[PDB]
RNA sequence: AUCGAGAGGU
């Protein structure tokens, strides 16, 4: 069960960069994610996205697996 | 391509195509260097090599002919008279392909269409399935190509004809509106002998719609022959793509019974 | 194109 | 159903196209499943395109039981047919 | 649903600018094939390609309305090659370009001065 | 003559009224009119936005037609229209069309 | 309008009855591979398909020339009478004024075109039509041999009479669509490519092969090739289905036609209608009544 | 609905003229003559004038609140 | 809608009649099975109560 | 040193017919002596040739020679597609410029050199 | 070669270009309407809309809004970068422009947005939205009525009309040659005479009507051309040719790097 | 025809009527489609007719 | 897409600003229509309607296209040509590609166009495979709810006639309802298998 | 899910 999956994420790089959209789901490798305009659904790597918080922040892929691990 | 229901093609040259190959294929359709040199590349199949001019000077030119035999594979023979006089037609009728060659002849659905004997048929038979899916992709890229270059289109100013041709008419219907007078008079007073066979009243309406027929007939005749080739209606019926007299007529002279 | 069976010829699967 | 012999054989010496169909089909068929080659390959992937240029050699291992309408039948191999 | 983006007009995705091959079936013929371009380019090229004498062929199509690029064959004399006639052209329209841009801002401001 | 017609438009339904010069047609082209325009996008009723039905199809910017049948005043299709004028024109480009 | 918008919907509907009718009942038949037409039962329905055994889709119109020429042309033609001819031998490199073998060999192929014409005249198309669909455009194959050897019309062939004669009798043996040494095997082949062989020996004369298309003998050997070529390529595969691919041919143009004449009148043929909306006899008169109003 | 910004054709910017158009619609100008003193040639652009129907302002009147 | 059989063909009571001048639109009516059948009331058609 | 000219004479155009087409045109001549009839279509647009214009008309199997290529001025290049030799001594050939036609009747002595292959025609007024 | 320029508006530019090919009088055009970067509203992120106009009309009505986008390619901070290219999370300074609609209807009558009420974050006179009319108002976005509200964030980048209209600044291009047909490059459709039939082009002043009786020059070429360049208000219309210019010549020199 | 001239004679009879509806229109069907329609509704001595 | 006049299709092909033909104007079309459509249906209403619009598109009046009327295409030809454009409707358009005049005179105007329910997105399905009936155990029926298309009698037919068993086999075999039983040699009646 | 009815598409 992939913890990213059901996450509102922007995109970071790409030609598609600035774009909101909520990860459907996850492989190993890519998100396939289901952005906020035209209907559109894409797959994009999951390095290429940043990650919204509670808090309004945005973070990093590497910083949301930190994250999630919940070591501390 | 050919089917066993008629033993022959089912597949032809269609709408623009058609059209666009009618005026490709006419005797004054003169292609220049940059025009020939960029329809070179949508020959399939072409060999790299330019054909030579058909005019050297003053200027160098191609023809429609010349280039639309491109894509007509070698070793492809096709005679089709509609004069039984002579291969020398000052009106460009007739079809003369040899070896692949168009020697004189209008490309047009008698041609290129679906019909029996055609290019089409001939080219399957003679060459195959696949040299004939060659010759459709050739014909259809490369008359596509001159045809967007070129550009057909029509308006309400095709279906006008001249003030004379509207007298034309008009006396044709008043002549017939006049026959249809008399014969109605005739039959309020015995006078109209009854066909063998035919009651009284069938034999009246049988001559009223023979006399209207002809009436619609005549005034779209008129219409027909007063309109020019440079007509956009006159250019879809003689390319045989879309149309033909009937709807001239009713566009333009009479709708009719 | 069902109108006969195909089979084997072994004596062409021996060269 | 007895078989005829190989002389007496009447039907068509030739590939019928229902035949020509069933035989390149068959023999893709027998070779996506790993059947051995009878061909040298240059490195063609789609096992139709094998069986055809087997059938251009005509290395198909191949017979037709054609049947005649009484119930006897005849027997030709690929490599035979023209 | 199937639309593509649009910034496939723009984008290479990692394909080559320009491509160019030599023409096996004709002798000193090169293939140039352009991504991401269209009749902006090919047009005058090929026009100020059939400029030069020692260019005996030179067309331009677009296979498909679909794929934003377009291919061009040269053909040139024996004495020369395609790229070298191609670099040419490329360079004569480049500095007509620049006449053009140089008249057209002297008059520009001529005229506006004219205006006060 | 013992009576008059107020106009030979009148005899026409709701959307073979909405077709111009339908006298310059050929009959069938006017009854596939008369079936399309059933089926043309536009803005049903002004109060779409409060009503939960099951299907809607808005038009974002519905035009007037230029060319109007004068007893489209009484379907009042000029207030809630359901087309665009396109400048259209007649060519072959390409060959797609 | 209304008419034509009811007519249509109506129609539909009638010609699809129709074709599926139509498909039911000859979806079992199908060509053997003994040549024979037959259903899913073994009863034969035809002896032969089309009873001459080719594919409907690789025949061509073909123009039957000895049908229409009156017989003073049809022996200019073809009659080959060398004691009062000359010219032949202006045609060709080898003479052959006054030759007894060559001349009778002439005489028994004349006698044979006499034989040919006369049962085309009386027995097949008496009505006098020449263009019919045959396998292999013989004509253009004619076409391509005189454009693929630039055959000059002025250069003199080395053709013998013998050499078109066996040739054309070895291509005649070799166009075999039943095989087997019995006696109505033989029957059957003649009968099957009877029309083809009349066509081929009026096209292959030797007067015409040498005073018309100035043939030499690669030609000649490639145009006897490419038709038996075509021929074999024309012959109907065992395994199709004839049936379907009939019903289907019928109903298609069915979808067409005006809804006696048209759908209705189909559908009076293809029930067997034992009453019909028009019962009509057509009564032909004796030559010399038809030839006068006042016994009319 | 509202008027469209841009004009569909000409891409030129129609949607701050149509206050102007009916104002001069007010003052005794003709469809034609306000269009021409709107600076609109192109019959393309002029259309989209021509045409429009406000449906935005009925559109405000079913507001919640009054 | 005139509840005559669908399916049976009677093009009579399909036919556009001609006491449906002012009365029925001539040319709106479905294409189909229900062409003729299905009609509608010109604009100044009044049906009596 | 002319071997290739297969026809060089000289014609006076006596019609032209311009009404089927705009950039082509069929002119009607006479050579000088009676003897020829040629029929010819022409691209009007780029080489007119009004009624009563003389001019050279030249037939040759190529344009190696570099003075025929020069002073001419208009060239076509056709192929020789029909021919036939009248029982009265005539001969008539037709040619094919891609689609434009010529048919030339004349004699047999000067007409032999024109064979069924391709040709360049070269008039000059 | 050489430009004539016949009329200036504050919208537009009339003129003609002399000594020039035809494919390359027609890639100017081409160039102008399909490939000038302009700087126009991209994202839009949406707090409030209790408006009657749905949320992706009002996106795709203030895309369509013209932005001041002149120098936009000069290196930031005169101009800007591709988002796509630039080095900023989602968007910056460089790469984009902020602009803000924060509107709300407390009084009885109607409230219309127009695009003056559209506030612009102060990096640069790029991306204010063009106030054109006399009022100074600009396209009209939206009308609201009581407790109506809008608030919104736009982000604007840079692009090009082949990726969409919205990034186009001319709205066409008047473009003709050869008003007398004096090459027949058209054959005139007519039906009792073309001459009459045809009204004759304002540019038919700008050239010699034809003699009669000279002959049909079949080598000659269009060489003339009559260009009217129209803004939409981002650009002006000279700058719109200097860098339509520009990027041909950019294209062309590509091509010349490569392949070298 | 059949009851008069036999099952030969409406074999023939059933191809011409068959020919005249179908090319009434001007279009063509080969004559082995028709021919093998006649011959599957003659071929048990009687008129099969094309029905349940 | 329709117009007013039974003239209906479907969009082929989009092509940008740049691409498409032009007026001395600039004026580019936003529908391009196939001249074909014309001659055959007789569809005179759309050319005059098209006419008629660009004249009041041009001078603002209102077009009475009402029937029955004494409006003639003699007086919207009078009218069109008052404004400076061809009287029949013709405009010489350059091409896009090349910014060369087109040979032929182009019908361009304003026309009434219509957007139909008939939506490509719509209608697009594919199944390879999903949900089948209960009862048959056969790919269920409609686009909305993953179900396969009908191969039919018609169809049936069509491969009979082409001679493929091999493809009728697996369309009403393979492909729809594959199923295997157990039966008893001695009765010929499905047996009871584990 | 099933059944029935209706509106439509080619
Ligand atoms: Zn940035």
């Amino acid at each position: 069960r992939d913890k990213a999956i059901g996450a509102t994420v922007r995109i970071r790089r790409g030609p598609m960069k600035g774009l909101l959209g909520v990860i459907k789901d996850t492989t190993d490798a890519n998100a396939r994610v289901e952005l906020h305009t035209g209907n559109k659904m894409v797959t994009i790597p999951k390095e290429n996205l940043l990650y919204t918080t509670k808090t309004g922040e945005l973070i990093s892929y590497t910083e949301f697996i930190e994250r999630s691990r919940g070591i501390r | 391509i050919v089917s066993p229901q008629s033993n022959k093609p089912v597949m032809g040259i269609v709408q623009d195509t058609l059209a666009g190959v009618r005026k490709f294929s006419l005797r004054d359709n003169f292609l220049t260097r940059n025009a020939v040199m960029n329809i070179m590349l949508w020959v399939p199949d072409w060999d790299g090599i330019l054909p030579p001019p058909v005019i050297l000077k003053p200027k160098v030119l191609w023809t429609g002919k010349q280039i639309l035999s491109l894509i007509i594979p070698k070793g492809i023979n096709l005679i089709r008279d509609d004069d039984k006089q002579s291969l020398s037609n000052p009106t460009d009728s007739g079809m003369l392909i040899e070896n692949g060659e168009i020697i004189y002849g209008v490309v047009d659905k008698k041609t290129v269409g679906a019909s029996q004997g055609g290019l089409v048929h001939t080219i399957w038979k003679e060459k195959g399935p696949e040299i004939c899916k060659g010759f459709f992709n050739g014909i259809q890229r490369v008359v596509n190509y001159w045809l967007l270059h070129n550009g057909f289109s029509i308006g309400i100013g095709d279906t006008i004809a001249d003030a004379d041709t509207m007298k034309e008419v008009t006396r044709t219907v008043k002549e017939a509106r006049r026959q249809v007078a008399e014969c109605i008079q005739d039959a309020q007073h015995n006078r109209l002998k009854p066909e063998p066979g035919m009651t009284l009243r069938e034999s009246f309406e049988a001559k009223v719609s023979r006399i209207l027929n002809q009436a619609r007939d005549n005034a779209g005749r008129s219409a027909e022959h007063s309109l020019k080739d440079s007509n956009n209606v006159k250019q879809m019926v003689a390319a045989g793509s879309k149309g033909s007299f009937i709807n001239i007529s009713q566009m333009s002279a009479c709708v009719g019974q | 194109t069902g109108a006969f069976d195909i089979y084997l010829d072994q004596d062409m699967l021996m060269n | 159903g007895k078989a005829v012999a190989k002389e007496d054989r009447t039907t068509t010496p030739y590939m019928t196209k229902y035949e020509r169909a069933r035989i390149l089909g068959t023999r893709a068929l027998q070779i996506s499943m790993n059947a051995p080659v009878l061909v040298d390959l240059e490195g063609e992937t789609d096992p139709l395109q094998i069986a055809m240029k087997e059938l251009a050699q005509k290395k198909i291992p191949l017979l037709v039981r054609r049947y005649l309408p009484d119930g006897s039948y005849e027997d030709w191999s690929v490599a035979e047919l023209i | 649903m199937n639309q593509p983006e649009r910034y496939e007009l723009i984008e290479l995705m990692g394909l080559p600018k320009v491509t160019y091959e030599l023409d096996s079936k004709s002798p000193n013929a090169a293939v140039v094939t352009l991504e991401k371009e269209d009749h902006t380019l090919a047009n005058m090229l090929a026009n100020q390609l059939l400029s030069d004498e020692r260019v005996l062929f030179a067309g331009y199509k677009v296979p498909h309305p679909l794929n934003h690029n377009f291919i061009l064959r040269v053909q040139t004399v024996e004495d020369c090659s395609p790229k070298q006639v191609i670099v040419d052209a490329a360079k004569s329209l480049i500095t007509h370009l620049e006449e053009i841009k140089v008249n057209f801002m002297r008059e520009w401001e001529l005229k506006m001065i004219s205006v006060e | 003559w013992t009576h008059c017609e107020i106009h030979p438009a009148m005899i026409l339904g709701i959307l073979a009224s909405i077709i111009p010069f339908p006298d310059h047609n050929q009959s069938p082209r006017n009854t596939y009119q008369s079936a399309m325009g059933k089926q043309a996008m536009g803005v049903y009723l002004t109060n779409y936005q409060v009503r939960m039905d099951t299907m809607a199809n808005i038009l974002y910017y519905p035009q007037k037609p230029l060319a109007t049948t004068r007893s489209m005043e009484y379907l009042k299709f000029r207030e809630l229209p359901a087309g665009q004028n396109a400048i259209v024109a007649i060519l072959c480009y390409s060959g797609y069309n | 309008g209304r008419e034509g918008l009811i007519d249509t919907a109506v129609k539909t509907a009638e010609t699809g009855y129709i074709q599926r009718r139509l498909v039911k009942a000859m979806e079992d038949v199908m060509v053997r591979y003994d040549g024979t037409v037959r259903n899913a039962m073994g009863d034969i329905i035809q002896f032969a398909y089309g009873e001459d055994g080719l594919d409907a889709t690789l025949v061509e119109y073909q123009v039957f020339d000895s049908l229409r020429l009156s017989t003073k042309q049809f022996e200019k033609k073809y009659r080959i009478d060398l004691m009062e001819d000359r010219s032949l031998s202006l045609y060709m490199e080898n003479s052959i004024e006054n030759d007894s073998s060559v001349q009778d060999l002439l005489d028994e192929e004349y006698t044979q075109l006499v034989a040919d014409r006369e049962l085309l005249c009386k027995f097949i198309f008496p009505k006098g039509d020449a263009r019919w669909p045959l396998p292999v455009n013989v004509q253009r194959i004619i076409q391509n041999a005189l454009q693929i050897f630039h055959l000059e019309a002025k250069k003199p062939t080395d053709l013998l009479p013998s050499d078109i004669i066996n040739g054309l009798n070895e291509l005649i043996a070799k166009l075999t669509i039943f095989r087997g040494s019995d006696r109505i095997t033989r029957d059957v082949q003649n009968n099957a490519t009877l029309l083809f062989q009349i066509l081929l020996r009026s096209k292959f004369a030797v007067k015409r092969v040498i005073m018309e298309y100035r043939l030499n003998k690669v030609a000649f050997e490639w145009i006897m090739g490419e038709v038996e070529a075509r021929f074999q390529q024309a012959v109907v595969s065992p395994g199709e289905m004839v049936g379907t691919l009939a019903a289907q041919s019928i109903g298609e143009p069915a979808t067409q036609m005006t809804l006696t004449l048209g759908v209705p009148r189909l559908k009076e043929i293809l029930n067997v209608a034992k009453n019909i909306k028009t019962p009509s006899l057509t009564i032909y008169l004796m030559p010399w009544i038809a030839a006068n109003m006042d016994l009319a | 609905m509202i008027i469209p910004i841009r004009c569909f054709s000409c891409g030129k910017v129609i949607g701050d003229k149509w206050d102007t158009y009916l104002t001069l619609l007010q003052e005794d100008n003709t469809e034609g003559e306000a269009l021409d003193k709107l600076g609109l040639q192109r019959y393309c652009c002029r259309r989209m004038i021509l045409t429009h129907v406000d449906l935005i302002e009925k559109l405000l009147c079913y507001n919640p609140l009054s | 809608n005139t509840p005559i059989g669908r399916d049976g063909k009677l093009a009579k009571p399909r036919q556009l009649h001609n006491t449906h001048w002012g009365m029925v639109c001539p040319a709106e009516t479905p294409e189909g099975q229900a062409c003729g059948l299905v009609k509608n009331l010109s604009l100044m058609s009044y049906v009596s109560v | 040193m002319s071997e290739s000219v297969l026809l060089d004479e000289i014609f006076t155009v006596t019609s032209v017919d311009k009404q089927k087409y705009q950039r082509v045109s069929r002119i009607t001549a006479v050579s000088g002596q009676n003897d020829m009839n040629l029929t010819l279509d022409i691209n009007s647009q780029i080489y007119p040739l009004e009624k009563d214009a003389t001019f050279s008309l030249q037939i040759t199997s190529n344009l190696n020679s570099p003075d025929l290529k020069e002073a001419a001025d208009y060239i076509m290049y056709g192929k020789v597609y029909r021919v036939e030799e009248a029982k009265d001594e005539k001969v008539s050939v037709y040619v094919s410029f891609g689609g434009l036609l010529m048919a030339i009747e004349g004699s047999h002595r000067k007409l032999y050199r024109l064979s069924l292959d391709h040709v360049y025609l070269l008039l000059r007024r | 070669t050489h430009i004539t320029i016949r009329n200036i508006s504050k919208n537009s530019v009339d003129f003609v270009l002399t000594n020039t090919s035809l494919a390359v009088a027609n890639s100017l055009r081409r160039v102008v309407l399909a490939e000038i970067p302009t700087v126009a509203i991209d994202l839009v992120e949406i707090n409030v809309n209790t408006s009657v106009m749905p949320d992706e009309f009002l996106a795709h009505r203030l895309g369509m809004i013209p932005l001041d986008s002149s120098n936009i390619d000069e290196p930031p901070p005169v101009g800007l970068e591709y988002t796509r290219n630039c080095d900023c999370d989602q968007y910056c300074p460089k790469c984009s422009v902020e602009l803000f609609l924060n509107a709300k209807c407390t009084g009885e009558g109607t409230m219309e947005i127009y695009a003056r009420d559209l506030v612009v974050s102060s990096n640069s006179s790029l991306g204010h939205p063009i106030l054109a009319d006399p009022k100074s108002r600009g396209p009209l976005i939206c009308k609201l009525r009581k407790e109506q509200e809008i608030s919104l964030r736009c982000i604007a980048k840079k692009g090009i009309a082949k990726e969409h209209a919205k990034w186009s600044p001319t709205s066409a291009v008047a473009f003709e040659y050869d008003p007398w047909n004096k090459l027949q490059h058209t054959d005139y459709w007519f039906e009792n005479d073309a001459d009459a039939e045809w009204p004759k082009s304002k540019n038919a002043d700008w050239e010699e009507p034809p003699r009669e009786g000279e002959p049909f020059n079949f080598q000659e070429e269009p060489r003339r051309f009559y260009m009217d360049v129209e803004s939409v208000g981002s650009i002006p219309p000279n700058e719109i040719m200097v860098q339509g210019l520009r990027i041909l010549q950019e294209k062309l020199a590509v091509l010349v790097r490569d392949l070298d | 025809i059949l009851q008069i001239l036999g099952i030969e004679a409406t074999r023939s009879a059933l191809l011409k009527e068959l020919r005249n509806v179908i090319e009434f229109d001007g279009s063509y069907v080969n004559y082995r489609h028709l021919a093998l329609l006649c011959d599957v509704m003659t071929s048990r001595g009687h008129l099969m007719a094309i029905t349940r | 897409f329709a117009s007013r006049h039974g003239q209906k299709g479907t969009i082929g092909m989009t092509y940008r600003h740049e691409d498409m033909p032009f007026s001395a104007q600039g004026i580019v079309p936003d529908i391009i229509i196939n001249p074909h459509a014309i001659p055959s249906r007789m569809t005179v209403a759309h050319l005059v309607e098209c006419q008629l619009s660009k004249v009041s598109a041009l001078s603002g009046f209102e077009g009475d296209a009402t029937p029955f009327t004494d409006v003639t295409v003699e007086a919207v030809s009078k009218l069109l040509r008052s404004h400076g454009f061809q009287s029949r409707g013709f405009e010489v358009m350059y091409h896009g590609h090349t910014g060369r005049k087109l040979v032929a005179q182009v019908f361009l105007g304003p026309t009434y166009y219509q957007r139909l329910k008939h939506l490509v997105d719509d209608k697009i399905h594919a199944r390879a495979r999903g949900p089948v009936q209960i009862l048959t155990r056969q790919p269920v029926e409609g686009r909305s709810r993953d179900g396969g298309l009908r191969f039919g009698e018609m169809e049936r037919d069509c491969q009979i006639s082409h001679g493929c068993s091999s493809v009728l086999r697996e369309r009403l075999f393979d492909c729809s309802d594959a199923y295997r039983v157990i039966v008893c040699d001695i009765c010929g009646l499905i047996a009871i298998a584990s």
